[PDB]
């Protein structure tokens, strides 16, 4: 996970957006140990949710669990903290995460 | 308490004993033949290169420089018996090629 | 490669001979009388060779050269 | 002493020879069968008066038994009944067993045997490496305080525990009369037993066992002999290997060295060290290790570790000096990522709620815990959030309210702690 490629480089989501995309897998694996500056083990939280080693039953990864966050009141804290408007972006983000690089 | 006891090791010149006599009852060549036969390329490079030597020439040489260290060998102990050794030094050897006539 | 005679094959060489105990320096010395017994057998199955107008050296030269030096070898075509 | 012998025999499957677990195991030149047998040239040499074949005793020349090789009936030179059949005729030196006042069972020269003479072929269940690892371990789980297997080679063993012969009853002797010996048997290989000297009548028949423990703990030897060592086992043991667990030791920055070393300096020096034995803590030790800062991440997870087991109260106040002089940002954040401040509510509530110790004690080791709280980089209440260590720190505070330097510094730290913000946490729907 902490290899040179990357994940979201097959994906739709911009570069300025990688760490926005990985505190959203990592809060949606209800991670509490992780904090916003350790890269690492967002990471790690994206690669476990888009590549588990232990998927469930009848389930290739573990990219449903993003159906179970409100999407809303992150978009509503960031336009708050940082004057971005990011709502459209979650939702892309969320899209390309259930399945990379759709044909659309 | 689940500890082995040992077997020890052998008395110096039992298995020496062992192998002297494995060894005179077989008749295999002792001497590697990758090695002696690039040994026999070296000494041959010196003359005249682009010398083809046919597998039956190496096994000739391999056999006769065999028959030679084994009759130098024995000729060896006899002289170490004299001089109430049990052990061969370098002495032995070149008093040994002295007698025989090979070394001036 | 005169080193690719190893240790364990010239012991057992030696104990074939029937030997028991064998000194640490001894070593080097059997290599210096090996390659030089090669060395004379090599010269002079070489120019036998030369003499034969070929260019590979065959058995027949070789129990040629050892034969001519009191050392002859049964069971190759002599 | 009275006869043991079949009492002794009772106690166990009586075996005439030994018993393979396969074919394959225990076969001469690791199986490889040399057709060409080592036949003796020694000439059969019948005395006409009693018929015997004296052929290859002690004082011929058999090569064979030289070389610790048995003559085989139908391929040797000298004949059937030759003098170098003693393993397979079986003809044992006459033995009884007594009573020992610390060894039990021991094996004693019923007759004067002669110097080189074979006493008694050890016998048993001849094994592999894996059957011999779990006979072990059962033996161990069944607390068995008796050796019974012997290394007949590489990878091949001997069992005496259930079936074999009287040889299993023979003490350890550091100046031993006997001793074992390795031979070839035909195709096969036998391990027996032999005397080094002359042994009289009523003597105890002894060899060197040379235990290879195979990690096990030292036996102490009641031998007897003035050049005795001790214990059972030429590999120096004693307690110089672990003094507290492995994650716990290094914690404490300590290794094998250091536990080594203490032990050395005083058990070989008339003063008590324990057996192994992590329930109790020996607290001389903890406080005489020596401390080095950490740099390391998976000595933080060993320090976490230690935290999260160890109930020993100099111990965790040796770690928390150790984190005190420790001052790297990256293992810190490790430690806040192990949730070292969980780890350190329960610490500070053993010592500091519970009542163990000395008031004067318990205040110098909160003078010493609150200091690295106060110095750890800290940016989110996130972090404290996963211990509520805070609560513990009123608690504290308010139990030795007359400590007033320990409540003016748990001031401070709230102080700091609450200017933090919270990590913003995404809501999940429900
Ligand atoms: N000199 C000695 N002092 C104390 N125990 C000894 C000893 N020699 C041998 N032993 C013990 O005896 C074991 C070997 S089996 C020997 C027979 C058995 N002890 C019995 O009396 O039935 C060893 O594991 C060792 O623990
Ligand atoms: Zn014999
Ligand atoms: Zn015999
Ligand atoms: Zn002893």
């Amino acid at each position: 996970p902490q290899g040179e490629m990357d994940l979201l480089d097959s994906t739709r989501i911009h570069p300025e957006d990688y760490s926005l995309a990985r505190k959203m897998a990592a809060d949606a694996l209800d991670i509490e140990d992780i904090d916003d500056d350790d890269e690492s083990a967002m990471r790690n939280a994206i690669y476990e949710m888009v590549f588990p080693r232990s998927p469930p039953k009848d389930e290739d990864d573990l990219t449903f669990k993003l159906d179970e966050l409100i999407l809303d009141d992150y978009a509503t804290e960031l336009e708050r903290k940082h004057q971005l408007k990011k709502r459209s972006t979650l939702q892309i983000i969320k899209e390309e995460l259930q399945s990379r690089y759709r044909e659309i | 308490t689940g500890g082995v006891m040992k077997p020890h090791r052998y008395r110096p010149g039992t298995v020496a004993l062992r192998e002297i006599r494995r060894y005179q009852k077989s008749t295999e060549l002792l001497i590697r033949k990758l090695p002696f036969q690039r040994l026999v390329r070296e000494i041959a490079q010196d003359f005249k290169t682009d010398l083809r030597f046919q597998s039956a020439a190496i096994g000739a040489l391999q056999e006769a420089s065999e028959a030679y260290l084994v009759g130098l060998f024995e000729d060896t102990n006899l002289c170490a018996i004299h001089a109430k050794r049990v052990t061969i030094m370098p002495k032995d050897i070149q008093l040994a090629r002295r007698i025989r006539g090979e070394r001036a | 490669n005169i080193q690719g005679i190893t240790k364990p094959a010239i012991r057992r060489l030696a104990r074939r001979g029937g030997v028991k105990r064998i000194s640490g320096l001894i070593y080097e010395e059997t290599r210096g009388v090996l390659k030089v017994f090669l060395e004379n057998v090599i010269r002079d199955a070489v120019t036998y060779t030369e003499h034969a107008k070929r260019k590979t050296v065959t058995a027949m030269d070789v129990v040629y050269a050892l034969k001519r030096q009191g050392r002859t070898l049964y069971g190759f075509g002599g | 002493p009275a006869d043991k012998t079949e009492e002794a025999l009772t106690t166990f499957k009586t075996l005439s020879q030994n018993s393979y677990q396969n074919k394959t195991l225990g076969n001469a030149h690791n199986g490889r069968s040399t057709a060409d047998g080592m036949s003796c040239d020694c000439e059969e040499n019948w005395d006409t008066v009693s018929g015997i074949n004296n052929a290859c005793g002690e004082y011929s020349e058999c090569i064979n038994r030289l070389t610790s090789i048995e003559c085989i009936s139908g391929t040797c030179s000298c004949g059937d009944d030759c003098q170098n059949q003693r393993f397979q005729k079986k003809q044992y030196a006459p033995i009884a067993v007594f009573e020992t006042e610390k060894k039990g069972y021991g094996v004693r020269a019923q007759a004067d045997i002669r110097q080189d003479a074979f006493i008694y072929e050890y016998l048993g269940e001849v094994i592999d490496e894996s059957t011999f690892r779990k006979r072990k371990e059962n033996y161990d789980n069944q607390g068995l305080e008796h050796f019974y297997f012997m290394m007949l080679q590489k990878g091949e063993f001997i069992d005496a525990t259930a079936k074999g012969g009287l040889g299993r009853f023979c003490n350890h002797s550091c100046r031993p009369n006997a001793y074992v010996d390795k031979w070839e048997v035909g195709n096969k290989l036998r391990m027996g037993i032999f005397a080094k000297r002359e042994i009289y009548k009523g003597e105890e028949i002894c060899f060197d066992y040379n235990v290879d423990r195979y990690g096990a703990n030292p036996q102490k030897c009641y031998c007897g002999e003035d050049n005795c060592i001790g214990f059972l086992g030429g590999r120096t043991q004693t307690d110089s290997a672990n003094i507290l667990p492995v994650p716990i030791a290094e914690a404490l920055g300590s290794t094998n060295a250091q536990e080594q070393r203490w032990v050395r300096l005083m058990k070989e020096q008339n003063k008590s060290i324990k057996a192994s034995d992590y329930s109790s803590i020996n607290e001389d030790y903890v406080n005489s290790l020596e401390m080095r800062p950490i740099a390391d991440k998976d000595e933080a997870s060993k320090v976490t570790s230690a935290l999260l087991k160890t109930q020993d109260y100099i111990i965790l106040r040796k770690l928390i000096e150790r984190v005190s002089l420790t001052k790297d940002p990256e293992v810190l954040k490790e430690i806040v990522r192990l949730r070292g401040y969980q780890c350190v509510a329960n610490i500070l509530t053993m010592i500091v709620l519970d009542q163990e110790q000395q008031q004067v004690d318990v205040e110098s080791f909160t003078l010493s815990v609150l200091d690295m709280l106060e110095s750890w980089p800290n940016s989110s209440r996130n972090r404290i959030s996963s211990s509520q260590i805070e609560s513990v720190l009123e608690s504290v505070k308010t139990k030795l309210k007359k400590i007033q330097p320990i409540g003016k510094k748990i001031n401070s730290l709230l102080n700091s702690w609450s200017k933090l913000e919270i990590s913003y946490k995404i809501p999940k729907s429900q």
